[PDB]
This record gives structure tokens, C-alpha cells and sequence, in this order.
């Protein structure tokens, strides 16, 4: 009825589809071995929105995992929800790229995506009406960031009409664990522009940053952020999944958050995050989950948004409650911080509500902005590679895969201009 | 409460390795416990063997 | 330490022994038993009469002190002095001295139009 | 038909209704429900219960009160009291700060946020009555609340109803007691207003009924209730003409033409008789020569000042009870018939005689004993205007080295109005001794 | 509708 | 509705402000878990004037703590009822200020003051309608003597019709524990004067000489001190939490209190301070309290009132009485010591009452006056400046914070003016 099929590259959307996958098998009450052993019946009655039916009462995960490196696969599948996932649904080659940007993208690209065109299709002729295609990968891989936006042209090309959203992981400049990153970055956003109808931004060092304050855990693992992240993924889709006093979906917020076709990329949030400290002196309502989601501080994003304007916000909230509170509550803060809002439109904030609470709690709510301060770290990915490429640097690798010089060039041309309109879209009179 | 409350006792600011392990020593208790009440709490009848 | 204990403070949790020993009367219990069930057993749902669930009794719910002033032997209020001993007798109030509408409760009537017909079914027999 | 709107503000203003509407309630039968034992159906008086209550769809009975603070507690009391379902819940109005005695504070800056407010519910009231006679506010000078915001409201009233008349039952500052050290500023401005857009006024300072409830009363240890009691039974006697028929029935009309000789001179002092607690009620005989004689003794004056050093201008007697007009003539020839007692020489009938049926009632937890008779006396004199005098004296002492000023110029007033409120009191006393010559 | 517990669970 | 934040900074604040977290919580009823056991219903209407409210009945107090040392942090968070207070208004730095006012208030001042305006911020928004900010100092240390003055400074900015009070600690130059205690005064009361509604003096030397005396304790510790102070704090707010016949609150008395906005210096005292065994010969009657607070051996401060005019006069009464012989022992005694009083301003005493009455005792009185004694206070500190001053000994220490010599001789200045037209009023 409304599918979602998800999209799973590299070692780093290996992990985070994983862990995405345990949390919504957690809401949707499946066991590790398949079966459902939940309590209501709204826990079944829109399963099959991420899980298709099999004999014997089974669910399998709509999931296609895919990496250049058998390795990771062998860790998915030692997982603890590691057999949920169906064996014909891992499509791995036998060598990696090596974060090699051009040998994910071109030389050993071609005859995976083959593979993986051949069980999407198949998974796309499954369900009867698709909503589109959910990918997990990173922009610093060698797959993610290669072959994974080989696949969002094919299937761009495939199905034109169908919504595919990313939920990419962004490299930081202060954090940084490849030096061909920059070169990965700037062969990935231009693709991303290109066929990209919503892209969400996270960064592993804001995570960190989340993780150093505001939970105050000692020993932060990546655990940690593919929680947060799953915990994301989950309430952007809440809402289609359960019902609510105002529904939305995907389209609801991509039709409402894109007010011209070359911006399309948000930073995401979370709002019910306090330290196990802070959870015995804490009042738990509408007003300090506003204040939550409203600090900068809790961005998942390495941008402040206080250095731009916020075009759009949209808020899903999560868990029974009276509207009243909200609507005067973006209301007053639309009001207050009338210098972050641009003047050309009116009532920027959009909100969609969903009762069913999420597991463990009884209100969350997810934020999604589209906000003017994001420019700046594309700027500094431009700073970092404009530096490396002038002295022509690291590019023997590349040259060896057969592409051309003007690559770079053109790529470099599209993210210049693509900051350009964006800045002359923040310096804008009503 | 004897957790939390020496949880609570527990200085603000942790900047010696040995405050920063008696920080976890806690929250395994604390994880444990509250896993013990919560399962107990989701039926009145226990069926045990 | 026992030179650091204080040379009078004798202060203990705010609760007072037998009614003789309280100010006021009626001892009785916190209301909660375990602090576990305070902090983690919170409410789902929000009442839409208080605006702030944390704002519980903000307009006087489940609250009744007008009945423990009555039940205590004196107003400790000093405006529930004003009225306290109504509930005891009073000399029988006066009431043949008021003023009473005799022109509204006789020459102004409803409706019936008694002029027309007289056709009714016993009347007439003054 | 006869009906009076209170218009009660500051703490004074909802003290006082309290003890009043507690008596009015008790006069009538009313239970603190607002459900009366028996209403119509066997015998029953509409008119009597009209004039203070009115009748809902529910057959309950609202009382006709504006109860106003800006502060919350002193009428958040009064919500969580007996009465709290005798009450309209939107008839008590409150604020979420005060002038903290400060008449600039409660004129300018507090007072226009509710002023709306309480105008609409005023409004509602003036519609909910069919024939309105008039209002009775009360409140005090020395409050901020009870100055500005009472100013404010009545020359907003003198505008909203040109004819409607207003009763301002105030409470003066003392001569020697005093609970505020800013009070003289606040009771000069607010005289200006109380000149400009009243009828009849009531100042009543608090150590006259300290020192009657001592010596009559025979209680060591009074309190602000008993003053309150005293105030509602005075209250109760003024309208008593309205509440129960009588043989010389007064409407409120009839008095204020013969108590006002001139539009400036509105200012009487009132007095009740008798005031004697139960023990020494054993033993002496009351009678209208001997209540009477007592309600024109100096020591029974509720303002402190002796009426022996001025002239009486008029006096109206409403007498209450077992009384007949024999005995009033009686007594008057009595009081007239003395040199100590003095009358301006374009007055020799001074007398406004109204003479009631139904006695006084008592209050539970109240002082005065049962008496089968009793009387008011209004009194319009010119020994008033001393403690206008004292007043403008302690005033002048303030005004001289601009002490607290500071406060009320940050408020945001102009200052010559202190000096023009100044002249305007110096005028009144000056043509109080015109007419004193 | 019913809590089952292992053996060394609740010991 | 009508809210207080109770602000703490320096290591005598944070105890005086820790001992009276603990009073009030044993007149609202709050255990150190923080759950109401409280047994008459109107010890629970008005709480959240000082406490803000959370899940399951749990009332967490409006204070910020703040100091620049973590090691006083520890102690209160070691307290009896150390166990209420939100770990996340727990503002403090690394380096202390050695009692350096010039350290606190300009170099070590500009970081930590950016942390504790978002939380004083947060408890402001968190409040509908908030009287006004409460913060507890001494007037010799390092931060509260310094920082604090910085803090008021900027919420004076942030929140002009607000009241703000403060308990500041004065040293007595008869027992005295720092040396460079004039510098760092002196700079401090040309803060004060410039931005404060109200200020309570408060002396360590004459608490002590109180406990002596009129308690003869044999071994008064700082914690007797801390509670004798919070229950005059305890004193001044009675009306405002509970109902009495002549309400007021702190605006009631503030513009009260002050003839002209640069006079706004008092002298707190409180009534039933009792010998223990003067209890057996007693019997409690309200003018024994009358000649209980009118004798300056009750005076908490170190100066005596009988050298100087009583300017104002406060006596906020706590417990039920009735109002007519107060007003006769207010005027007796009026009437008696005519020569003490001004003037120019007949009735100089405004009286409160609240009905609630204290537990342990039932009549309380919170005396409040200002008067001519205190310009005795500010000379002495003067007397000493100027002899430190003079031969510019301490100075390279706040030389070294970079800050000119012309401060010094301002602050002196602003003083000196400060008492000239505080003898002319006399
Ligand atoms: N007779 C009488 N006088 C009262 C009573 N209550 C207060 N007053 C007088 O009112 C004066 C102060 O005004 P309040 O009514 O107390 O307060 P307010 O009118 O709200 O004005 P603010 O003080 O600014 O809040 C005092 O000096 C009292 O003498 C009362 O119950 N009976
Ligand atoms: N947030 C997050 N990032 C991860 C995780 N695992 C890997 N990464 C990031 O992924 C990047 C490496 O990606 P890579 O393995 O080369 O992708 P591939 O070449 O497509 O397989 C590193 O910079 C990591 O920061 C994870 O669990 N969470
Ligand atoms: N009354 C009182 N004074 C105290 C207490 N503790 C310390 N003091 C005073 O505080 C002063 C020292 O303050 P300090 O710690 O330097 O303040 P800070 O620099 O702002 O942290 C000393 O002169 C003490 O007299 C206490 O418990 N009660
Ligand atoms: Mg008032």
C-alpha cells in the first residue's frame, strides 16, 4: 500500500541499517527468530510496510545489503537480529575500493550493479504500491560513496516517480579518517544534487558531541550513534506507519520542505535526550521538548544554524497530547527568533502528529530543518579540496580507473554554484 | 534508592580514572534492577519452573 | 563531626507526632510509598483542565481545606474566622416585615383569554 | 425596582464584603449554597431578596458584587471559602501584581490592564438589573489598589452612567494609627477624584471603632472582623428602607437631596445606635430618647473629630425596629432643645426622619447583643474638615523635602499634581469655613 | 498473559 | 504568579543559602527525597514561589549555585537536603579567586558569567509572572563579593522592573579573617549602591555576639549562624507564601522603605531569640517581643541604632494575634523614643501580620528598619581603605588584573558621597 524499501551500502550503512532494522523490529514486537510476539494489534496492523510475509507467520526485513568486502557481512549476520535477514538479500563483491571513490564508482562498481538491480527489482515487483527507496551509506566510503550513487542514478532512472530519501553520514573537517575524503565528497554531493529529492546530513563528530554532553556516557561506541540515528529514521516514519490526529508521510514533508528542486538537504534531531542524571529532575513536556529540539546544542548536524536563516522546520511529534501547545508554541517561536526565519515565507514550521509512542517512552518528537547555515560545510569540503587539488595530489589512483580531468572541475563547478544560489537564496528581500 | 542516592552523592564533576570506572559499577546494578521491576510488573500471575 | 554538630538546631523531616503535638490536626501519610513508582510510574495521559502537567493541583483539585477547617475546632484562617459558628442557632429570623408584588403577582397574568368563551368543565362556582 | 450594585476593591473592599455579604445573606435566609430553604411557592417575597440577589435559571441566588484585587490571595480566600458556590466564579476578578501601595502604580501602570474587565462585568450587572439605584464601592486611601484603581473605576462610572448615583464607603487614614508611610500621598490624590465623582462619601478611620468596640463593647482584644461587622451593620441600616417596608419608607434619592445642601459639601459622618455587648444589655432599659442621646455623644463619632467644634448642617435619622414617630417627635424635641448641639442659622429643620419595621438581626460569632430597636444617623457637619487640615499638614511635612517621590515619578506622573491636589483640598476646607461662617 | 521465568533467572 | 530565583554564589552564600533550603522545606514539607509530606493542605498552595514542580509530586527548589571553586560544591552536595537541588544549576569554574575582587570580577569573571545567565535565564522564562531575583553573598570573598556584583549588574540590564535583594555578608573590622577584606568591599558597595532595590547587612561578629548572650550557646557553630539568618529570610517572605490579615509581599515594604533610591541599606532582626533556660520564666505575650526586637542587643549587625535616627521602621508579625495592642505597642513606643526618630516622617513603622505561625514557636516577628546607625558601617571601612591605600600596599595583585588606580579613588568617592548625604539626612 505505501512500501518503503531500504537501501543498505557500505561498512557504515551496513551497521546503522542494522541497528535501524533491530529498533523497528523493537516497535513492531519481532523476535530475532521471526514471528510476532507483541501486544496490540496496532503493532500489526502496517507491518508490512518494512517486512514481507513468509510461510509460518515470518517476517523478513525489505532490506538490500550490499558492500565490495564480504567482511562486514560476516559481522551482520553475527549480529544479534542477524538471521532475520534473508541470505539472498546480501550481495557482496569479493575485493573493496579501499575509499577509492573511482574503483567504487567505475571499475568494480559494473558487476555488482548488476546484483543489486536484479533483488531491487525483484523486491519492487513485490510489493503492489512502493513509496520509494530508503539508502543508508556515507560520502566517505569507497562503495557508499561510489557505487551506492550508481544505484541512485539507475533507480532514479528506474522508477522517476518514487520518493528516495538518504540518510547520509557526512564527514567533519575536524574529525577526519581518510585524506581522500575531500575527493569522495566532491565526486558524492554533485550526484546527490543531481537525483536527490531529500538527503539528510548526519556527522559522527556533532554524535560525539551529543554523546560528550548531553547523555554524558563515558565510553560512547558506535552503538551509541547508530542508535540515535535509527531513533531517527524510525520518526521520520512514524506517521506513515501508525495512525495520528494529523497524518503525513514522506511526500507530506518533501512537498511541504522543498521549495525549489537544488535544495534538498536537512539537518535532522531528536528531542528526548537527558542524561540519566537529568531524567530525576525533569518535567517531561510539549514546552522543554520544544526548548530541546530548539537549541543548537542537540543538532545532529556540524552546522549552527544561528549563522544562517532557517528556510523550513517540520516537527513529527510522537505519543498522545493536545495540539494547543504546539501550534502557540511554534507560534512564539517563530515570533521570538524572527532573525533566523526568512520574511518570503510565511509560517515556516510544518507539523504532523502520530499517537502510538515510541517503545520505552510516552513523547518524542523528530526535527527536520532546511536551514541556511548547512552552506558552510560544503564551503570548507570546497576549502579542503581546492587545497589538496592544486597541487594535484592523490590523483594517480583515480587516473588509473580510465576517467577524464574535467571531472573534478565540473563537480567543483556544480558545488560553487550550488553555494551561490544558496547564499543569494539567504541574502533575499521580500 | 541506595543506587541512585549514592548516584545522587556522586560528585558533578568526574576528572580521575578511578571516579570514572565507580560511574559504571552503578548503572549495571541500575540496569539490572530496573529490568527485574519492569518484567515483573507485565503480568500479575508468574508461571515459573 | 561531633564538635561540627550544631549547638541547637533540632530539625527533623517536616512531619509532627499526635495531633496534641501539631499546630493543626489530622496526621496522615505521604501518599506515596515508593519512589520508584514516583518517578518512573508517571501519567500518559494529559488532563485538559491544568495547562502544566506538572501543575497538578493549580486550580484546586482533590484539595480541601474548607473541610479541614471545619473539622478543626478553630479557624486557623484567620477569614475563616469571619464564618465558622453559623451552623449553631440563631434567634428565629423575622420575615412578616418584606416587601411582596401585588400588583405583578394579580393584575399581570399569562395568557388563556378568559373573556371569549366560558364553555370549561367545572368552574365558575364561587 | 430597587437594586444596588457593589463595586467592593483592594483588601479593605473584599473584607468588608465578606461581612456584609454574610449579613445580607443571614437577613434574608439565604443558605451558603445559594439555594434559600423556602423561595416563593409557600407565601414568599420577591421583593425582598431582589435588591442584593438575583435569581438564576437553577433558582439560586447571585449576590450583585464586583469583588477586584490585583493582588491573588485575598480573594483566592474568599474562592476557597464557604461561599466559594454562593459565588460567581467570574464576578471575583483578580491580578497578578499590585500597586504595593502605591495610587500612581495603581492608576497608570496596573489598573489599565483589568480596567476592561471589570468594566464589562459591570456592565453584565447593569444589564442583570432592570431599575438600577446606585453603586456602593468600597474601598481605602492608603491602599495603592484601593486609591488608583477605585479613582480610575468611578471616573470611568461618571462617564458610563451620567445619573446612576455612587456610594463611596471609604476607609480614612488614621490621626495617630498608621500600617503605611506613603498613605498620605495616595489619600490627597485620590481626594481630587473623590470630590469630582461622588455623591456620598463614607471616610471612616479605624481607631474611632477601636475605641467604641473597647469601652461599649467591653472586648480587650478587637479585631479588623468586628470593625467589618460594624461597617455591614451600618450598611444594613442604610438600606433597610430598600430591603423591608416601613412607615416613612427612604430611597437613597430622598436622603442625598436632603443630606447635599451644596454640590462641593458631600462628605457625612455616620453613626449607628446601640452598640452594648449582652451582660450590660441585662440591665438597662432601651428606648429612643436614650439611643438617640447616644448617637449624638463625641466618643460615639466614627471619624475623630468632636462635632461640638463645628455646626451641624443636616442630619438624617433612619430608625430601625419597635419604634413609633411619638417617640421620634419626642426625641427630637429633646435634641432640640439643647445649646450644646448647634445648627447653621439657613437651617432650622435639619431632619430627614425614616422609620423601618423590621429589627436588627445578629450575626453568629458576632459582639452586639439583640435589640428590638435601633437607628443610624447621617450627619452632615462642618467638623470634618480638621483632620482635611491635619492631613494637609502631615502632607506638607512629606512634600517639603520630596520624600518618596522618586517612586512615583519613576511610575510615571507629572509632580504638580501633588501641589494642584494640594490647592484643591485647601479650596474644600476653605469653603467648609465659608460655610461654617 | 502470564510472566514465565527461567529457573536461574529467579534465583 | 509571584516567583523568586535564589541565586548563590561564594562559599558563605552557598551555606547560609544551603541552611534555609533546609528551613523552608521543613514549612512546605519537603523530605530530602523531595516528595510533599506535608499534613495541612495550605503548607501546598503556594510552593512554587521558591520550587519549580516535576514528575510524580517531586518539587525541585529555583536556585543557582554558583562558585569558582568545585570544592565547596562537594560540601553542600554532601548536605542533609543537598539531595533536592538539579545538578544542572550547578555552575562552577576550576581556578578560584584567591580573594581577588579584581580576579572575580574582571579576569576569571568573563568565562563562567556566559553559564549562569542561560540558567538564570531558564528559571526566568520558566516562572509566568517573577517578583524578582534573591542572591546570598558575603561582601569579603572572592566571587560572591566579586562575580556577584558582576551578576547584578547585568540582570539590572536583562530585568530594570524586577526587585532584587540580597543578603550580603559585611565584615567587621573587630574580627576579621582577610586582610585585603577593605579593597575588595570598597570596590564592592559602589556595586551595590548604583544597582540595588534593597540591601540587608549582616554581620558575622554580631551574630556571634547574639549567641553569647541572648543564647548562651556554648559552642555556636557557622551552622547556628547560617539558620539565624534563614529564618530572618524565611521572615521576610511568610506574607508572601501565606495568607495573613494585612498582607503584603517585598514590594509592599520596598518602596516602604526607601525615601530616596540611594538609601536602601536595613537592619533584619528577628523577635523570639530566647536563652534556653529563660523558657521555664516566660510566658508568651506580644510586647515581651515588642521589647525583644527594640533593644539593639537583638541587632544582628554592628552598629547600634541609639547613635543614629531611625529612618524606616518594619515589623512583619508570623503567627495569629490580633492587630489592636500592636498598633498601641507601635505607637508606645513611638511615643517613647521620640529623639531615636525622625521628624520629617510621622508614623515611621508600617506593620504586617501573617497567620501561619513558625514551627518550634508560636510568635514570630521579622524586624526590618533603616536608620541613621549604618553610616557608622561604612566609615570604618574607609578608616582602613584609605590607611592600604595610602602606602598603595596590595596593589600590584590587582594591578596585575590590568585594571587603572582610578577605580579606587571613585569607589571611595561614590562613599564618601554616599555618607555626606547620609548625614545630611541625619
Ligand atoms: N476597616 C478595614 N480596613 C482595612 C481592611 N483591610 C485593609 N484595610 C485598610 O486598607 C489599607 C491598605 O489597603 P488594603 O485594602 O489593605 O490593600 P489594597 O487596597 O489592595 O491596596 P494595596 O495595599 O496597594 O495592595 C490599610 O491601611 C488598612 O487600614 C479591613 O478588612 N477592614
Ligand atoms: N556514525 C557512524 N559512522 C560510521 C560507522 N561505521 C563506519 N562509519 C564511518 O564510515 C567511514 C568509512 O566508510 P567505509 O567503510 O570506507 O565505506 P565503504 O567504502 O562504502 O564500505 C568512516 O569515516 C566512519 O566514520 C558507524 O557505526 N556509525
Ligand atoms: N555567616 C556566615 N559566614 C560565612 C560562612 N562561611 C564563610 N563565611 C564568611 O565568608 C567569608 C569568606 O568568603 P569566601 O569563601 O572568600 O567567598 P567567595 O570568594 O565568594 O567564594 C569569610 O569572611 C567568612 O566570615 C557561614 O557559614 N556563615
Ligand atoms: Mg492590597
Amino acid at each position: 500500500m505505501r512500501e518503503i524499501v531500504h537501501l543498505q551500502a557500505g561498512q557504515c550503512g551496513n551497521q546503522i541499517g542494522a541497528k535501524f532494522w533491530e529498533v523497528i523490529s523493537d516497535e513492531h514486537g519481532i523476535d530475532p527468530t521471526g514471528t510476532y510476539h507483541g501486544d496490540s494489534d496496532l503493532q500489526l496492523e502496517r507491518i508490512n510496510v518494512y517486512y514481507n510475509e513468509a510461510t509460518g507467520g515470518k517476517y523478513v526485513p525489505r532490506a538490500v545489503l550490499v558492500d565490495l568486502e564480504p567482511g562486514t557481512m560476516d559481522s551482520v549476520r553475527s549480529g544479534p537480529f542477524g538471521q532475520i535477514f534473508r541470505p539472498d538479500n546480501f550481495v557482496f563483491g569479493q575485493s573493496g575500493a579501499g575509499n577509492n571513490w573511482a574503483k567504487g564508482h567505475y571499475t568494480e562498481g559494473a558487476e555488482l550493479v548488476d546484483s543489486v538491480l536484479d533483488v531491487v527489482r525483484k523486491e519492487a515487483e513485490s510489493c503492489d504500491c512502493l513509496q520509494g527507496f530508503q539508502l543508508t551509506h556515507s560520502l566517505g566510503g569507497g562503495t557508499g560513496s561510489g557505487m551506492g550513487t550508481l544505484l541512485i542514478s539507475k533507480i532514479r532512472e528506474e522508477y522517476p516517480d518514487r520518493i528516495m530519501n538518504t540518510f547520509s553520514v557526512v564527514p567533519s573537517p575536524k574529525v577526519s579518517d581518510t585524506v581522500v575524503e575531500p575527493y569522495n565528497a566532491t565526486l558524492s554531493v554533485h550526484q546527490l544534487v543531481e537525483n536527490t529529492d531529500e538527503t539528510y546530513c548526519i556527522d559522527n563528530e556533532a554524535l560525539y558531541d551529543i554523546c560528550f554532553r548531553t547523555l554524558k556516557l563515558t565510553t560512547p561506541t558506535y552503538g551509541d550513534l547508530n542508535h540515535l540515528v535509527s531513533a531517527t529514521m524510525s520518526g521520520v516514519t512514524t506517521c506513515l506507519r501508525f495512525p495520528g490526529q494529523l497524518n503525513a508521510d514522506l511526500r507530506k514533508l518533501a512537498v511541504n520542505m522543498v521549495p525549489f528542486p537544488r535544495l534538498h538537504f536537512f539537518m535532522p534531531g531528536f528531542a528526548p535526550l537527558t542524561s540519566r542524571g537529568s531524567q530525576q529532575y525533569r518535567a517531561l513536556t510539549v514546552p522543554e521538548l520544544t526548548q530541546q529540539m530548539f537549541d543548537a546544542k542537540n543538532m545532529m548536524a556540524a552546522c549552527d544554524p544561528r549563522h544562517g536563516r532557517y528556510l523550513t522546520v517540520a516537527a513529527v511529534f510522537r505519543g498522545r497530547m493536545s495540539m494547543k501547545e504546539v501550534d502557540e508554541q511554534m507560534l512564539n517561536v517563530q515570533n521570538k527568533n524572527s532573525s533566523y526565519f526568512v520574511e518570503w515565507i510565511p509560517n515556516n514550521v510544518k507539523t504532523a502528529v502520530c499517537d502510538i509512542p515510541p517503545r520505552g517512552l510516552k513523547m518524542s518528537a523528530t526535527f527536520i530543518g532546511n536551514s541556511t547555515a548547512i552552506q558552510e560545510l560544503f564551503k570548507r569540503i570546497s576549502e579542503q579540496f581546492t587545497a589538496m587539488f592544486r597541487r594535484k595530489a592523490f590523483l594517480h589512483w583515480y587516473t588509473g580507473e580510465g576517467m577524464d580531468e574535467m571531472e573534478f572541475t565540473e563537480a567543483e563547478s556544480n558545488m560553487n554554484d550550488l553555494v551561490s544560489e544558496y547564499q543569494q537564496y539567504q541574502d533575499a528581500t521580500a | 534508592e541506595e543506587v541512585h542516592k549514592e548516584f545522587q552523592s556522586l560528585s558533578v564533576f568526574i576528572d580521575s580514572v578511578p571516579k570514572k570506572i565507580r560511574k559504571q559499577k552503578l548503572e549495571k546494578e541500575m540496569k539490572q534492577l530496573e529490568h527485574d521491576i519492569s518484567v515483573i510488573e507485565k503480568h500479575k500471575i508468574i508461571y515459573i519452573a | 563531626p561531633i564538635s561540627a554538630l550544631p549547638a541547637f538546631s533540632y530539625i527533623p523531616p517536616r512531619h509532627q507526632g499526635p495531633k496534641e503535638r501539631s499546630y493543626f490536626s489530622r496526621e496522615g501519610q505521604t501518599g506515596i510509598v515508593s519512589l520508584y513508582d514516583c518517578v518512573f510510574k508517571r501519567r500518559l495521559d494529559y488532563n485538559q483542565k491544568l495547562h502544566r502537567d506538572d501543575r497538578e493541583h493549580a486550580k484546586n483539585l482533590g484539595l480541601h481545606i474548607n473541610e479541614e477547617e471545619q473539622e478543626r475546632t478553630v479557624p486557623v484562617l484567620m477569614s475563616s474566622v469571619y464564618g465558622k459558628r453559623i451552623n449553631q442557632p440563631i434567634e428565629p429570623l423575622n420575615r412578616d416585615y418584606g416587601h411582596v408584588s401585588h400588583v405583578k403577582t394579580d393584575f399581570y397574568r399569562k395568557n388563556e383569554i378568559p373573556s371569549i368563551k366560558g364553555p370549561g368543565f367545572g368552574h365558575i362556582n364561587p | 425596582m430597587r437594586e444596588c450594585i457593589s463595586i467592593h476593591v483592594g483588601q479593605a473592599g473584599v473584607q468588608i464584603g465578606n461581612a456584609c455579604w454574610e449579613l445580607y445573606c443571614l437577613e434574608h435566609g439565604i443558605q451558603p449554597d445559594g439555594q434559600m430553604p423556602s423561595d416563593k411557592t409557600i407565601g414568599g417575597g420577591d421583593d425582598s431578596f431582589n435588591t442584593f440577589f438575583s435569581e438564576t435559571g437553577a433558582g439560586k441566588h447571585v449576590p450583585r458584587a464586583v469583588f477586584v484585587d490585583l493582588e491573588p490571595t485575598v480573594v483566592d480566600e474568599v474562592r476557597t471559602g464557604t461561599y466559594r458556590q454562593l459565588f460567581h466564579p467570574e464576578q471575583l476578578i483578580t491580578g497578578k501584581e499590585d500597586a504595593a501601595n502605591n495610587y500612581a502604580r495603581g492608576h497608570y501602570t496596573i489598573g489599565k490592564e483589568i480596567v476592561d474587565l471589570v468594566l464589562d462585568r459591570i456592565r453584565k450587572l447593569a444589564d442583570l438589573c432592570t431599575g438600577l439605584q446606585g453603586f456602593l464601592i468600597f474601598h481605602s486611601f492608603g491602599g495603592g489598589t484601593g486609591s488608583g484603581f477605585a479613582s480610575l473605576l468611578m471616573e470611568r462610572l461618571s462617564v458610563d452612567y451620567g445619573k446612576k448615583s455612587k456610594l463611596e464607603f471609604a476607609i480614612y487614614p488614621a490621626p495617630q494609627v498608621s500600617t503605611a508611610v506613603v498613605e498620605p500621598y495616595n489619600s490627597i490624590l485620590t481626594t481630587h477624584t473623590t470630590l469630582e465623582h461622588s455623591d456620598c462619601a463614607f471616610m471612616v478611620d479605624n481607631e474611632a471603632i477601636y475605641d467604641i468596640c473597647r469601652r461599649n463593647l467591653d472586648i480587650e482584644r478587637p479585631t479588623y472582623t468586628n470593625l467589618n461587622r460594624l461597617i455591614g451593620q451600618i450598611v444594613s441600616s442604610i438600606t433597610a428602607s430598600l430591603r423591608f417596608d416601613g412607615a416613612l419608607n427612604v430611597d437613597l434619592t430622598e436622603f442625598q437631596t436632603n443630606l447635599v445642601p451644596y454640590p462641593r459639601i458631600h462628605f457625612p459622618l455616620a453613626t449607628y445606635a446601640p452598640v452594648i455587648s449582652a451582660e450590660k444589655a441585662y440591665h438597662e432599659q432601651l428606648s429612643v430618647a436614650e439611643i438617640t442621646n447616644a448617637c449624638f455623644e463625641p466618643a460615639n463619632q466614627m471619624v475623630k473629630c468632636d462635632p461640638r467644634h463645628g455646626k451641624y448642617m443636616a442630619c438624617c435619622m433612619l430608625y430601625r425596629g419597635d419604634v413609633v414617630p411619638k417617640d421620634v417627635n419626642a426625641a427630637i424635641a429633646t435634641i432640640k432643645t439643647k445649646r450644646t448641639i448647634q445648627f447653621v442659622d439657613w437651617c432650622p429643620t435639619g431632619f430627614k426622619v425614616g422609620i423601618n419595621y423590621q429589627p436588627p438581626t445578629v450575626v453568629p460569632g458576632g459582639d452586639l447583643a439583640k435589640v428590638q430597636r435601633a437607628v443610624c444617623m447621617l450627619s452632615n457637619t462642618t467638623a470634618i474638615a480638621e483632620a482635611w487640615a491635619r492631613l494637609d499638614h502631615k502632607f506638607d511635612l512629606m512634600y517639603a523635602k520630596r520624600a518618596f517621590v522618586h517612586w512615583y515619578v519613576g511610575e510615571g506622573m507629572e509632580e504638580g499634581e501633588f501641589s494642584e491636589a494640594r490647592e484643591d483640598l485647601a479650596a474644600l476646607e476653605k469653603d467648609y469655613e465659608e460655610v461654617g461662617v | 498473559q502470564i510472566t514465565i521465568i527461567p529457573h536461574a533467572e529467579w534465583e
